[PDB]
């Protein structure tokens, strides 16, 4: 077998680097000898028939990339994304596995519209027939295509780019937080200080470079600051002392600091900003909080004679719109008001809810797989509930369903996550595309899955065909 | 939520039209029927196992 | 625990936090005293009293 | 009849009237625009007019914490007393269970 | 019949009802007048008027099989698996004409509903007396249920 | 027609109007009350010729508003709220110089005592 | 092979559990090589509620019959006990049995290869009726001293 | 008994390490792996589990239950000679050290 | 196929709602299914009239 | 974590001879695969417990093989040979998965049912909010509160 | 067939070699050579 | 530079021809745009390099087969 | 479709806390919901014990209230509209029809006509196009027009 | 007459064989299971017009049933009703209108 | 157009008395032009 | 049972007796027969 005749190529990239021991994935991926003259004198060297794909950055590419996989390093996306990723798009990237990224054809449609923000005074005029008079695009599609995938390239253009890009990777944490507290300063608005504190802190390291050059323009130079702590001449700098508090004093922290952050960054007409907001969606309507009910705000003195039922009975009050949020304001503003053209927003519709149709019984605590998945059950179209563009992303074509699933299967099984030893009870590449095909109906969240389900399989005669009639052939050639 | 339930007369209307509890007070006069003033708006429950 | 949990759900700013994700102690945990630090505080209550388990 | 309807509140009605009355008392609007024509909120159910009464509640959390009993006895039926239980079914005639009477 | 089976034979029942049906006719029946549940239901679903087209792929390789290689990619139905004889094409080889709205039937969960418990009540709204001109169309309509012990009988 | 369906519910079915008549044991007796209801239900619903006041009304599933309406919820008295915020961040920073935190309720919420 | 001229639709029969499942399958070729399956007017991965393991033996007879899967639209219509959720092993082979028979209707030929291999062989196995002298009521008889 | 949504959440926290650059529960999780995950050898010819005899007259089910239970209890993973663990065990299908490991890339260079 | 026959002409016609009789007039029988399944109730048979 | 009562360990014998119902069934199965994956280390036992579960499976409706009769025994000793072999195999299978559950349970700051041991900061076992006064098994009494293995910030 | 797909051979025979031994073939033959036989000829010497 | 927006081989050139000829015959689902087509072909000829390599290594794991 | 589980498991043995094996009202069946009818601790069949929680008809009734108190609320929450009389002459041409009653004839189509076949007792109108015949008297339009978007333009979708 | 089916009346009675009065666990292992079988078959007759001559020929055959039937006689009869405004008139609602009350 | 529609409809105490003639369509009639005859149907069951 | 000891599995009836001979054990991968046949016959002339 050529197995100890194989020594690993030298390290180049990350990707390079997780390759698991020799002896494990000999057997899923074969090695073939591949001979050419070294420095005159040939030279006959033993070699994978399968190798990650190229990581690059995105600027190097191209169109002939379209449909192809690349790879991102493993500390260009601690310095790119630190906000995190999208809700179901990192679980394909273990730690040992290469972090692998599909080109789509809208991912090159995006890339380039990333590039022409770059400098998007030269090309206002070709930026304004791309949005038709829009503010931005918003992507929609059936659950579990690539459109959280997609905002993550975009959001890796953009900072690769280096263009200040506030990113939202997860709507939930705002607008279906855990707890929701009244604005400091603004009457009639609520915040989220738990996404917020969160926010500021992955906005500020992501846009470090960005935001220490920037300079407040409508900023008090008077707010309250502890001794020690310095007064914030600096968009950086503010948004660490955003953070930078002990709680509870961190709860008002926040408060103000978004609204002037918002602020600050609506009083800018020169630099392009780039936004992504995965999951708009629960950025136009009611968020999961109730209003409080007013006995809560008004003091009782005897309880059992007060004219009050909130300990009696529980009620139902309007919910909280989620144009009410101090953050989602500086947004609404943006989008509605105009004399702003060098915000672009890049956003996403989530459609990750627990499924319902007609009766709905009581769901398995255990074996529940949407149980941590939000639930809202109202129907959503982008088209009316939206001012951007909508863009229309389906399922994968084969072309590109065949690219991810192959590079699911062979980057795994070359990391040490595959089969390896066991690469015989498994069937071939064409037939686990095939039924995989049948089985995720071409969904990009479905092939994952599928690929994990893979193993369960019980119906897979191949391989005990193919034992066979080698075991066959073999005793055949021994007999002659 | 916990509301008073309005009901806009059809002369005060722009224009007049049939109210539906004017026309379920007709059904009543037609048929015999009860009206549970004490019936919650919030149990108007489907027997989904037979239905 | 009974007005307690009304109170959560009249409040709002928690949404159905406090039944899809939170969790209580059990019916005869939550009936113990302001101060008790200890488990067995339960079975201290007195028996000759038929209070149906209320202390 | 359970559940029980708690007392009605003044500016509960929406998020305009609530944050002009409890929050700021200085919203320009008064309430959200109310159509000439009347809403009927419970759309299956014909309540009525002037009661002050709920709706079907939309979260999980107060359909279980709210103060609906549960079935202790032997379920009566309004008709189906007649017949004594389903293992005693009681029938007066042999006719056929997909019987019509035209 | 010795066309289809029992269940063949039940089916293109349906198929042909809704072939033929057409709603202003069913004032006067009652379960009769409800067309078949699958293809009505799945007409009534707006999302299965958007068929997709063929695929890239299958475009691309139907291509380079009819053009480039001089060999069309033959239907499953026209293929000669028989190796004993060659046996004709039959009609529907290809010319059966694929979308969405018709086949497979799709439907939502509500019009489902809707249609089973609306066929279920409406047992007896059957005007058993018209003036229609064939069997149905009558003056006064006699039913004698006649009840015994045994089948036979 | 209309006020007809909407007067009788599930009596009327596929176009053809249907009373079953159980009141009375005699069926003598049964299909003159079963004539008199038909005759009352009849009535009650030509009231349509009368007027446009008694033609039903139709129910119509109105939309919540959509989310282009729903996001103008944040300019609503845009500039009287960024005056007034000028004020409220004042207040805010004056009692944040004498108290560690400082919570809305006492800077614009009002919550009265008794 | 027997199907409707008209439409070109192949009906199949299948049943398990004696009673408890009974199928029917309609079976039509599509010309333009998009095939997906459905169940009771919804896709069968949604029915089947994403199971493989349970979706695979549906596509068994397609492999034994050495055919593609696109082209064909499968319809499956559920007769006699119907419940919310059938993903289960017993519905599943009344599922892949109901698609056999549909492809031995359409495609003579192909009738060989699923004999073979059992495809079209009907279980007559059955869940023990109901009887009030056992404990449970089905299999364990009650206690003695 | 694992569940759906602690599976999301250890995504959540994986995700969060790994964009935090925190590897040594990684490392260590890795490890812990490598010495409880080698394989088998296979037994020698007569090895069997002990069974419990058979009585027909009377057959003990409590006592049938109770020597399983112990002798699963004293069958402790200590001391599972089958298994091979240790230092002196030679593994050939993973990563001896966390020098190796994909994240530190860095130092396989020329 | 083929059997003398005199059928009333149908007249189509979008305000009737129902099917329009007209003159019974000679007709040749294209073709008559007897199977239920071919022509359910009310079944129908194809005609050709000869007058035009 | 949301099963907090004291429970009854079953031997690993009476675990594995559970056919496809829970130790083999498909679900817990794929999910035992997609939390190894999730941590990084590759399912080398979890696949060698399901090659040989599916052939089990597969095969378990026919008849056993017809034997002349092996004199020497061999092909007996064989036989229990290969099933204990796959017995331990499936042990291993089973530690891996009730370790690597306790040790991500730790990990993610959930708190386990009563009387179980996570190797990160509760050695002694888990109680709380149980029947008994006490540990059950130290026979020591137990605060109100359960316990604060994990801190209070997240 | 040249160039539509990649063969496989036990010997990995280069496109030159094939490409030059069926175009010294064609050339040995008499065969009256046509427009789209050369423009196809010409495609392959397009890119090498 | 970057790269040339061109048919690169000869199974690119041919099946851009190809392409075209199906745009001008407008049959259904042709995308009959330039850079579609584009995309069509590259995706069309990467995805029979993998099936090249496929049947490539295949036949390498068939002698690699325990039994 | 529904992956829930709708019946109530069969009175049998005592369940104990183990692998396949958990407690009939361990707090996790059904939701809380079976606190209603759990008897906690050792129960003495003489002189103990609630008969109703031990009553399979009963405990059936109940879960079964409890799955139509669920449906029910994912049904309110799916219902984002409300309802709005129109006497009849404000409204559209597709509504200017006999719509039959709830459950008494064929399901509807909205006017198959021009190749429209929703559902009619499905169909939702929005707000922006009826603003008008809504509010007479408001003069000044308080909701902002709909704003849509032309598919004719040439946008960044159609591979500009 | 066209003859058409009914589904028949099928009746399962599940009792006791047993006479120990003693053990229950055997009086329950005893149980037996008869059904009572009563089997109907539909005659539809459309007659064009009312003739009283048919209907005596009709209910007069229940006089030569053969043993042990009995028989049933659904009848569907056109029939004129008079409607009149004299009696049921068409007037506006009252000027005070009738409320839940009545 | 008038004239087929003079000699196809007919009116309601036409109709009525029409089909009493010749069916024998039991029940009373109606001239008066407040009245309206309606030709509904009536089912009973008679068993003995 | 009735204070006996349980019979032997050998006397009670076969567990799969209402199962057909083909189900057990099943043989599928019919299609790669042909297949297989084929590449025999082509190693063989090999
Ligand atoms: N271009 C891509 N590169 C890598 N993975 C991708 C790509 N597109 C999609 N995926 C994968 O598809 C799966 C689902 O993608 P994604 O997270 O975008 O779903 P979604 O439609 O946004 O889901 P949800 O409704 O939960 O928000 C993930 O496993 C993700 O990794
Ligand atoms: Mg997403």
């Amino acid at each position: 077998s050529l197995a100890a005749m194989y020594m690993r190529p030298p390290v180049t990239c990350y990707t390079d680097a997780c390759e698991a021991p020799v002896a494990m994935w000999d057997g899923a991926i074969p090695l073939k000898e591949t001979r050419k003259l070294k420095n005159g004198v040939p030279v006959r060297t033993v070699s994978r028939t399968y190798s990650h794909p190229p990581q690059l950055t995105p600027t190097q590419l191209s169109f002939n990339d379209i449909n192809s996989m690349y790879c991102v390093g493993n500390d260009e996306l601690i310095q790119f994304f630190p906000e995190g990723l999208g809700g179901r798009v990192f679980q394909t990237m273990p730690p040992g596995h290469p972090r692998g990224f599909l080109y789509r054809k809208e991912t090159h449609l995006l890339n380039l519209f990333v590039d022409k923000v770059q400098h998007w005074h030269t090309k206002r005029s070709v930026l304004s027939s791309l949005t038709n008079g829009r503010t931005g695009f918003i992507v929609d599609g059936p659950t579990g295509c690539g459109k959280s995938a997609l905002m993550c390239q975009v959001v890796h253009f953009a900072r690769s780019r280096n263009i200040v890009t506030l990113y939202v990777p997860d709507a939930k944490v705002w607008t279906h937080g855990e707890w929701c507290w009244p604005s400091t300063i603004l009457p009639g608005f609520f915040d989220a200080p738990d996404a917020a504190r969160s926010f500021l802190k992955y906005f500020a390291v992501a846009n470090r470079a960005t935001l220490t050059s920037w300079k407040l323009r409508c900023t008090p130079k008077d707010l309250p600051t502890e001794q020690g702590e310095r007064q914030p001449q600096n968009l950086y700098e503010l948004c660490e002392w955003g953070h930078r508090a002990v709680a509870p004093a961190s709860i008002d922290r926040q408060s103000v600091c978004v609204k002037f952050l918002m602020d600050e960054l609506s009083e800018e007409k020169k630099l392009p900003v780039v936004i992504v907001v995965d999951g708009w969606n629960l950025f136009s309507h009611e968020t999961h909080f109730r209003y409080p009910h007013p006995d809560f705000l008004r003091g009782l003195a005897s309880f059992n004679e007060s004219s009050t039922d909130i300990d009696l009975y529980p009620q139902e009050l309007p919910r909280i719109p989620a144009s009410r949020l101090s953050f989602v304001r500086g947004l609404n503003k943006m989008i509605l008001s105009g004399d702003d053209p060098n915000k672009f927003f890049i956003t996403c519709t989530t459609r990750d809810f627990k499924p319902f149709d007609g009766i709905s019984g009581f769901p398995n605590v255990e074996t529940d797989r949407f149980a941590n998945s939000l639930d809202e059950y109202a129907p959503y179209d982008p088209e009316k509930d939206s001012h951007f563009h909508p863009i229309q992303i389906g399922n994968f074509d084969e072309y590109e369903y065949r690219s991810f699933l192959r590079f699911l299967i062979n980057s795994g099984e070359l990391a040490g996550l595959g089969w390896g030893p066991l690469w015989h009870a498994s069937s071939d590449f064409e037939r686990k595309l095939y039924k995989i095909g049948f089985l995720s109906g071409r969904n990009p969240q479905g092939v994952v899955d599928h690929y994990h389900q893979e193993l369960v399989w019980r119906y897979d005669y191949q391989r005990t065909r193919q034992k066979q009639y080698l075991l066959k052939r073999r005793m055949e050639g021994m007999s002659r | 939520g916990v509301h008073r339930v309005g009901y806009t007369h059809p002369s005060t209307l722009p224009v007049p039209c049939a109210q539906r509890w004017d026309l379920r007070l007709a059904r009543a006069r037609i048929f015999q029927e009860y009206i549970e003033e004490k019936a919650p708006g919030a149990w108007q429950l489907e027997d989904e196992r037979s239905m | 625990h009974r007005p307690v949990k009304r109170l959560f759900c009249n409040i709002g700013l928690m949404g159905p936090q406090i039944t899809t994700k939170a969790r209580w102690k059990p019916y005869r945990f939550a009936t113990n005293p302001a101060g008790t630090s200890k488990a067995e505080r339960m079975y201290q209550r007195d028996k000759t009293v038929y209070t149906h388990g209320h202390n | 009849r359970f559940p029980p309807t708690p007392s009605e509140t003044p500016a509960t009605q929406d998020w305009m009237a609530y944050t002009a009355k409890y929050l700021d008392k200085q919203f320009t609007i008064s309430a959200e625009p109310a159509p000439v024509y009347n809403v009927n909120k419970l759309w299956p159910m014909q309540q009525i007019p002037g009661k002050v009464d709920q709706t079907p509640f939309e979260e999980d959390q107060t359909w279980l914490l709210h103060s609906i009993p549960v079935q202790q006895l032997e379920m009566h039926h309004h008709e189906k007393d007649l017949q004594d239980l389903p293992f005693i079914n009681h029938e007066q005639f042999p006719r056929s269970l997909e019987w019509n009477a035209p | 019949f010795n066309e289809f089976d029992a269940k063949g034979r039940e089916y293109v029942q349906y198929m042909r009802e809704f072939a033929r049906f057409d709603p202003r006719k069913s004032r006067g029946n009652g379960q009769k007048g409800f067309p078949f549940r699958d293809a009505y239901l799945t007409k009534m679903n707006e999302a299965n008027q958007k068929t997709p087209p063929p695929t890239l792929e299958t475009i691309m390789d139907r291509a380079v099989r009819e053009h480039h290689q001089h060999a069309r990619i033959l239907s499953p139905l026209e293929v000669q698996r028989d190796v004993g004889r060659l046996e004709p094409i039959p009609s529907y080889a290809g010319k059966i004409n694929a979308d969405r709205s018709v086949f497979p039937f799709q439907w939502k969960t509500e019009d489902w509903y809707e249609y089973e418990v609306a066929k279920v009540r409406n047992r007896r709204f059957v005007f058993e007396n018209t003036e229609e001109d064939g069997i149905r169309g009558s003056e006064v309509t006699y039913k004698i249920v006649l009840e015994g012990f045994w089948d036979h009988h | 027609e209309r006020r007809l369906r909407i007067l009788a519910q599930h009596r009327v079915g596929m176009g053809v109007l249907k009373l079953d008549a159980d009141k009375y044991e005699d069926q003598a007796d049964n299909v003159t009350f079963g004539t008199t209801k038909l005759s009352e239900l009849l009535a009650d619903a030509r009231k349509a010729q009368l007027g446009e006041e008694y033609w039903p009304s139709v129910e119509l599933k109105v939309r919540k508003p959509s989310g282009q309406s729903k996001a103008h919820y944040s300019l609503i008295d845009n500039e009287r709220i960024e005056k007034r915020s000028g004020e409220l961040y004042e207040k805010y920073r004056d009692a944040k110089k004498r108290s560690l935190f400082v919570t809305p309720m006492e800077t614009w919420l009002e919550v009265k005592g008794m | 092979a027997e199907v409707d001229p008209e439409t070109g639709i192949a009906v199949g029969r299948g049943c398990a559990d004696g009673e408890k499942y009974h199928f029917t399958a309609l079976l039509r070729e599509n010309r333009d090589h998009n095939g997906i399956i459905t169940v009771m007017g919804k896709p069968l991965s949604l029915v089947l509620d994403n199971k493989a393991w349970l979706m695979e033996m549906v596509l068994m007879p397609f492999d034994e019959a050495n055919l593609d899967y696109r082209d064909f639209d499968a319809h499956i219509v559920s007769e006699g006990h119907a419940m919310p959720s059938i993903a289960n092993e017993i519905a599943a082979f009344a599922l892949r049995m109901a698609v056999a028979n549909a492809l031995v209707k359409l495609i003579p030929l192909t009738r060989i290869p699923l004999k073979k291999s059992g495809l079209l062989s009907v279980d007559r196995r059955r869940e023990r009726g109901q009887f009030p002298g056992y404990l449970d009521g089905k299999k364990v008889k009650r206690r003695f001293a | 008994r694992l569940t759906y949504d602690h599976l999301d959440q250890l995504q959540q926290w994986t995700m969060r390490a790994t964009l935090d650059g925190r590897t040594e529960e990684f490392n260590r999780i890795r490890d812990l792996h490598r010495e409880w995950s080698q394989h088998p050898l296979m037994p020698v010819l007569g090895d069997v589990e002990p069974k419990f005899p058979l009585n027909l007259f009377k057959q003990n089910h409590r006592a049938k239950k109770r020597f399983l239970v112990r002798w699963h209890k004293a069958n402790t993973p200590a001391n599972w000679l089958w298994m091979p663990r240790g230092p002196t065990v030679v593994t050939p299908l993973h990563r001896t050290n966390p020098t190796q490991y994909p994240e530190n890339w860095k130092q396989m260079v020329q | 196929e083929g059997l003398p026959v005199r059928a009333r002409r149908p007249i189509f016609s979008s305000s009737a709602e129902q099917r329009i009789a007209g003159g019974p007039q000679r007709a040749v029988i294209i073709q008559y299914h007897h199977q239920p399944f071919f022509n359910p109730e009310p079944r129908l048979v194809k005609v050709a009239f000869q007058c035009d | 974590n949301t099963f907090l009562t004291s429970s009854v360990a079953t031997p690993p014998i009476s675990v594995i001879r559970t056919g496809p119902k829970w130790w083999a069934h498909p679900e817990r199965m794929v999910r035992q695969k997609l939390m190894y994956f999730t941590l990084g280390v590759d399912q080398l036992p979890l696949r060698r417990t399901a090659v040989i579960q599916r052939d089990l499976q597969r095969f378990h409706m026919c008849k056993p093989p017809p034997r002349v009769g092996d004199s020497t025994g061999y092909k007996r000793s064989r036989a229990a040979q290969l099933n204990t072999w796959y017995r331990r195999i499936q042990y291993q299978e089973y530690h891996m998965q009730h370790l690597f559950t306790r040790h991500v349970w730790g990990l993610l700051r959930v708190y386990p049912g009563n009387t179980t041991k996570i190797q990160g900061k509760a050695d002694d076992g888990y109680v709380g909010y149980d029947s008994v006064p006490f540990h059950r098994y130290n026979r020591a009494p137990l605060p109100f509160p359960a316990r604060e293995l994990y801190e209070r910030r997240k | 067939r040249m160039v539509d797909a990649d063969f496989d051979d036990q010997r990995p025979v280069s496109e030159r070699r094939l490409f030059l031994s069926l175009l010294t073939m064609i050339s040995y033959s008499g065969v009256l050579y046509t427009s789209d036989l050369m423009a196809q000829l010409m495609e392959m010497v397009k890119y090498s | 530079m970057q790269k040339l927006l061109s048919p690169r081989t000869a199974r690119h050139a041919r099946l851009f021809r190809l392409a075209g000829k199906l745009a001008d015959s407008g049959s259904p689902g042709v995308p009959k745009s330039d850079g579609e087509r584009l995309v069509w072909v590259n995706s069309h000829v990467r995805r029979d390099k993998d099936i090249s390599l496929s049947q490539e290594e295949e036949r390498i794991r068939e002698l690699m087969m325990p039994l | 479709v529904s992956t829930g589980e709708f019946d109530h498991p069969p009175f049998q043995f005592r369940q104990r806390h183990t692998f396949n094996t958990t407690p009939l009202h361990d707090a996790n069946r059904f939701g809380g919901r079976t606190a209603y009818l759990r008897e906690i601790g050792p129960v003495n069949i003489k002189k103990q014990g609630r008969r109703f929680k031990k009553d399979p008809r009963t405990v059936q009734f109940n879960v079964d209230v409890w799955c139509a108190q669920q449906t029910l609320r994912k049904r309110w929450k799916q219902r984002d509209w409300e309802v709005i009389e129109i006497p009849f002459r404000l409204v559209p041409r597709e509504q200017q029809r006999v719509i039959p009653e709830l459950y008494t004839d064929i399901p509807q189509m909205t006017d198959p006509a021009r190749n429209d076949f929703s559902n009619i007792r499905n169909k939702v109108y929005d707000r922006e196009e009826l603003q008008g015949v809504l509010f007479p008297a408001a003069g000044a339009m308080l909701y902002p027009p709909l704003q849509r978007v032309d598919k004719q333009a040439m946008t960044l979708d159609k591979y500009l | 007459p066209h003859v058409e089916k009914l589904e028949p009346w099928v009746r399962m009675a599940e009792f006791w064989t047993s006479s120990s009065d003693t053990s229950f666990t055997e009086l329950e292992m005893s149980t037996a299971h008869y059904e009572f079988r009563k089997f109907f078959r539909v005659i539809i007759c459309k007659l064009p017009f009312q003739s009283t001559e048919f209907e005596k020929r009709m209910y007069d055959i229940r006089h030569w049933l053969h043993r042990q039937t009995s028989c049933e006689f659904h009848t569907i009869y056109r029939r004129n009703v008079i409607h009149d405004s004299a009696v049921f008139p068409t007037e506006h609602d009252p000027a005070t209108p009738t409320t839940h009350e009545h | 157009m008038h004239i087929f529609i003079r000699l196809s409809y007919v009116p309601h105490a036409g109709a009525a008395t029409i089909a009493r003639l010749s069916r024998r369509r039991i029940g009373p009639i109606g001239l008066e032009p407040h009245q309206f005859n309606v030709p509904a149907e009536l089912g009973f069951v008679e068993q003995y | 049972r009735r204070g006996k000891p349980r019979p032997r599995a050998g006397m009670f009836p076969d567990k799969y007796r209402r199962v057909p001979m083909l189900l057990k054990p099943q043989q599928g991968g019919q299609q790669y027969f042909n297949h297989f046949l084929i590449r025999s016959t082509n190693d063989r002339l090999t």
